[PDB]
């Protein structure tokens, strides 16, 4: 079960009520939905720009739910498929049905799709065992599939049908609520010196991924580290030499100035502009 | 002549001979021209390129910006084609495989180490 | 724990502290990284022309720390890749984990990319590669460098956070870096004091270690038959092996790796 | 050496390569030296490079271990590349030796003049060469018709570093040659 709460990313809430509307109410009320006569829904995809939090708000559902979560990055969807074992799909299933009830996430979806290149078709090894299973599935133990992609496009159709990954879902970059929550996030169990504006800095970072949020609280502690290495190396060579107050006891304001000098925008507008076309060929459909 | 933008500035269009003076050189000028809203030392060259993607074909020339004393209004190709992509093929997806291959063609062309020869951009003017 | 030293690369003063922090830091003081609560980095990316100490760099902070140096050059790679034994890249990770600290260094991560010129990027030894490193414990100070001539046909999957995330340039030697790589290339053999060793270092501009290793081996090798006569009649024989067209790709990368970073200017209230 | 007339300056670089290491490894210890691991010929096909690799082999009274080009291609098809392990082996059982590829780009050549240049029987001879001791005097030298072809990864420092001409057919490889020079233009330097 995943540590990770609502209040690491603290936006997308129309995201999270879907995300409890699917997920939560199969698990928590069985008995409106066998009343109504509603199937529960398989899975869904997020799509979005990369480092967005999709894994985050695949790791925040299954903590709320109190849920079994076992992540496949794409990775092991491209070990799966040069080396011919897409089988392992099955066993991967059945312990998402061991570990009842589960979200089972698929980091990269597309990431076979992208090692063929965005002559064949859309279907291949991998994601046809993945359709397979999910087809093959008790459909009332509580498994949910949680896809994640990239580049939704190159996703093969078939994955995108009724009854298996129905729902796409866009994960765009974090609001500045959503940054503020990323960065307190990061900074947790981190000594940061309570007159950095955590708020003034998701301000200035707008269009800042959750990913480089993070690379901004490295290397504000990296920046930390090495000053606090450079001052003990320094009580040396004037100790020892001609014979205690702590040099750098928080991240100070100053480290988190210096760390947005390395800050760049991982995701370009263009790619903003990618992702928000496609919800739009999505919705004006 | 060309208008002017209030506090004595020329609009100076594309290709204008400027009132700075050319800390490079290879124009016979002495003076900065005017390419895209910033001042160069020498003219652009350019070669044409072509962007095939979803079936389209655009005809799109590239002015690359060598020999700049500045070191920084240099041309390069990393930006040079993500502009060019960007502008004709907004928001698509795999666009980075077009941007790769923008910069091969670009550094190809680019690539071919004459620098004696230098092929201005033909503008008149200075 | 390669002999290799900082003395025997010479320059590179950012290159070299980025590889201290990198890899001395997080060993020699865990305590400060536990208490700032700060995860070390699993990995760096070298890109630069061929041969300009790359190899010489990771080897000379594995020294500095005393770590042990893996080296998996890339005909190793592509013997994986062409026999599909991907499969040992998992041992080769354990034998770094067994070596801890260890340094373990991929001379070309773009050899296979580059046998393989219609699909993708993605390949079934760096996939490995990716998996070993996604599914290795950071407790362990076994640090990843993975050269690479061709910054961009490199997989960008590996480029990600938790990867060898950050890149480092790796230039053409500087007239500081080439006397001391001629210096130490001759440091084996009878030099005579006649040579300056720094005016042939000022004169030959441009030329990456290879280059400078190739003279110095034609200069000696003649001596074989050392002065300021036979290194000249080598030098006439010296070849740029790196053209200024070759660099331009890797300067202008760079570029536009410093460039993205535009919030230098941001400042709290 | 008198069954190939002329060519002076390539049996002036073969000795140099080969005969001295074997015959004074005192004097480039002295001078600390790594004797180049091999070299490669280039030139119009039946110029006498598989003759000159025996006469120099005969002159240093090594054994000649010669690798043609269908051995090669022979390797490439069926994916034994795992022989070129047997036959550097047989080379450093002689332990002075002139290992000899008739045609290195054979199998370049066959792939067409889609992918890149590596292959695996190349990829397994660059493998021994670079895991091949400097104390066993093996002489790896390799011969190509179409050196534009060849894999550059075999021409780098520590494997066949050494490029000699063994002379619209001949046009080519002049072209070549001048490629190879025109940029060594530095010949000038002088000591203050």
């Amino acid at each position: 079960v995943p540590q990770v709460t609502w209040e690491d990313i603290g936006g997308l809430e129309d995201v999270k009520r879907e995300l409890q509307e699917l997920v939560q109410y199969p698990v928590e009320h069985p008995d409106k939905f066998l009343k109504f006569g509603m199937t529960p829904s398989k899975g869904v995809l997020f799509y979005g720009p990369p480092g967005c939090g999709k894994t985050l708000l695949a790791k925040a559902i299954a903590n709320e739910c109190q849920a079994n979560f076992i992540s496949i990055k794409g990775p092991e969807l491209l070990t799966m498929w040069f080396g011919e074992s897409e089988a392992n799909v099955r066993e991967i299933f059945d312990k998402a049905r061991q570990a009842a009830p589960c979200v089972l996430f698929f980091d990269e979806l597309d990431s076979i799709a992208k090692a063929r290149g965005g002559g064949g078709g859309a279907a291949d090894r991998v994601i046809n065992q993945i359709l397979t299973e999910m087809d093959g599935m008790s459909t009332k133990k509580n498994v949910f599939i949680i896809g994640a992609t990239n580049r939704p496009d190159i996703i093969d159709p078939a994955i995108l049908r009724p009854g298996r990954l129905d729902q796409l879902i866009y994960i765009p970059l974090p609001d500045e609520k959503s940054r503020v929550a990323i960065l307190k996030a990061n900074l947790r169990k981190s000594p940061v010196a309570k007159d950095v504006d955590l708020e003034f800095l998701a301000k200035m970072t707008n269009g800042f991924s959750g990913a480089d949020l993070t690379e901004i609280c490295q290397r504000a502690c990296k920046l930390a580290i090495r000053e606090s290495i450079e001052s003990e190396i320094r009580r040396e060579r004037e100790r020892q030499t001609n014979p205690e107050d702590d040099p750098v006891p928080e991240i100070r304001r100053d480290h988190f100035e210096e760390a947005m000098r390395f800050a760049r925008r991982s995701v370009s507008d263009n790619d903003i502009r990618k992702y928000e076309m496609f919800a739009q060929t999505l919705q004006q459909s | 002549v060309r208008k002017v933008r209030g506090d004595g500035s020329i609009v100076y269009l594309d290709g204008d001979r400027t009132n700075s003076r050319s800390t490079g050189g290879k124009c016979g000028c002495g003076f900065k021209h005017f390419w895209d809203g910033k001042e160069y030392d020498n003219l652009p060259e350019a070669f044409p390129i072509t962007l095939e993607w979803g079936g389209r074909v655009v005809r799109e020339t590239v002015y690359w910006f060598q020999y700049e004393s500045d070191s920084s209004l240099n041309s390069n190709v990393y930006d040079v084609a993500m502009k060019l992509v960007t502008k004709h093929f907004p928001g698509e997806f795999g666009s980075e495989i077009l941007v790769q291959k923008v910069v091969h063609t670009i550094l190809h062309q680019t690539a071919k180490k004459n620098p004696d020869d230098y092929t201005p951009v033909n503008i008149d003017g200075a």
